[PDB]
């Protein structure tokens, strides 16, 4: 019954502003206060202040001071954060929490992620990796953004010992590798091939591993 | 009403 | 601010066996009217945390009674009586006695399995990537336990630290082990200047690192 939904997924650019809602049902809303957690990505949590929901009032941490605002809409059981001249340093997964008699972080939202960045839609350069019982090829997807890309084998034929990892930074773009591991007999005898698509940039791709 | 840290309502 | 010490940060464990964490306050949590204000989280994959327990023992609503929390002034613990396959994920201790409320660093729960050493494999860079003026020397070190290694690159038997660029999988959910994938970026101009390339895989199970090596010529 108790429950706290955030606004969906935000993608910025430097110097821009965003503002993210929680909308508590369940409880009456001016019973219990609302705090704000950060969370970037891969890391531990930091808690950035709380607003009062009877009086409005807001508390921030020291690192929150400045460009950071909780507001409320009372009648519409929602609490906002607003980010105002965004930077890089703010891409993170937001939540929102609700404190109970003990505990001031009680229930939790499910998050929301705000990525900021100043790079354009960009499709990925596909190459294949041919090595220079078993044998090991792979796909190296570089230069794309936004994330995601989906990578398959042989079109999904192949999928036992595959390994996509997890995209990184390589000078404001991403950039990832996926690894295949099938019998010798099964390469370079036959075709293998890896199948990468960007839905951001309406890009599909299919490179075949040849030996080099 | 309420604490430094938001406890309770 | 108040600082949560959390030990081990990372806690292998066996299904049906018991775990234990420990967190320590570097000041007292005892508050005001008797109480102490330490509570534990839960957050597994992909999901956002999940209060587990308040009031340094009190379990919350409908949280397995398997949970032990306990402790008292700058030293607590969490037990689990026999883990489980829902119990995997990274738990926190946080205080709420101090303004600010301040979080352990986290302790990650992983499965214990037997030491597997990795298979590496290197790749030098592509006709495609070369063509284009660029260059990038990849390795990857698969199927491995535990997860910590330590990857090395060498041109020309000399070392290169910098333009490296690393990452790393989650634990499968099959045979529990990890895998890690390694980039070497240079310029085309800066890669056919050397002859040899070579990737290193140092990890517990072997004195010597597992050493691939391909040579541009």
């Amino acid at each position: 019954q108790i429950q706290l939904v955030q606004s969906g997924p935000e993608l910025k650019k430097p110097g821009e502003t965003v503002k993210i809602s929680c909308k508590a049902s369940g409880y009456t809303f001016t019973d219990y206060s609302i705090h704000w957690v950060k969370q970037a990505p891969g890391k531990g949590l930091k808690w950035m202040g709380w607003i009062n929901t009877e009086t409005g009032e807001p508390t921030y941490t020291d690192d929150f001071k400045g460009r950071f605002a909780f507001s409320l809409e009372s009648s519409a059981s929602t609490a906002f954060l607003q980010i105002n001249n965004l930077k890089n340093e703010d891409t993170a997964t937001y939540f929102c929490a609700r404190a109970t008699t003990a505990t001031e972080l009680a229930y939790w939202g499910q998050g929301t992620l705000v990525t900021v960045s100043a790079a354009k839609t960009t499709p990925p350069s596909v190459y294949p990796l041919a090595p220079g019982s078993m044998v090991t090829l792979g796909c190296l997807v570089k230069g794309y953004f936004p994330e995601p890309v989906t990578v398959t084998w042989n079109s999904g034929s192949l999928s036992s010992g595959v390994h996509t990892f997890p995209a990184v930074l390589q000078s404001d773009l991403y950039t990832l590798s996926s690894s295949v591991t099938v019998p010798s007999s099964t390469w370079p005898s036959e075709t293998v091939t890896c199948n990468v698509a960007h839905p951001a940039s309406s890009t599909k791709v299919d490179k075949k591993i040849v030996p080099r | 009403a309420r604490g430094l840290t938001g406890r309770p309502g | 601010d108040v600082v949560m010490t959390q030990t081990p940060l990372t806690l292998s464990v066996t299904i049906g066996q018991p775990a234990s964490i420990s967190c320590k306050s570097s000041q007292s949590l005892l508050d005001s009217d008797g109480k102490t204000y330490l509570n534990w989280l839960l957050q597994r994959p992909g999901q956002s945390p999940k209060r587990l327990i308040y009031l340094v023992s009190k379990l919350d609503s409908g949280v397995p009674d398997r949970f032990t929390g306990s402790g008292s002034g700058t030293d607590f613990t969490l037990k689990i009586s026999r883990v489980e396959a829902e119990d995997l994920g990274v738990y926190y201790c946080w205080q709420g006695t101090h303004f600010p409320l301040t979080f352990g660093a986290g302790t990650k729960l992983e499965l214990k399995r037997a030491d597997a050493a990795p298979t590496v494999s290197i790749f030098p860079p592509s006709s495609e990537q070369l063509t284009s003026g660029g260059a990038s020397v990849v390795c990857f070190l698969n199927n491995f336990y535990p997860k910590d290694i330590n990857v090395k690159w060498k041109i020309d038997g000399s070392e290169r630290q910098n333009g490296v660029l690393n990452s790393w999988t989650d634990q499968d959910s099959k045979d529990s082990t990890y895998s890690m994938s390694s980039t070497l970026t240079l310029t085309k101009d800066e890669y056919e200047r050397h002859n040899s390339y070579t990737c290193e895989a140092t990890h517990k199970t072997s004195t010597s690192p597992i050493v691939k090596s391909f040579n541009r010529n």
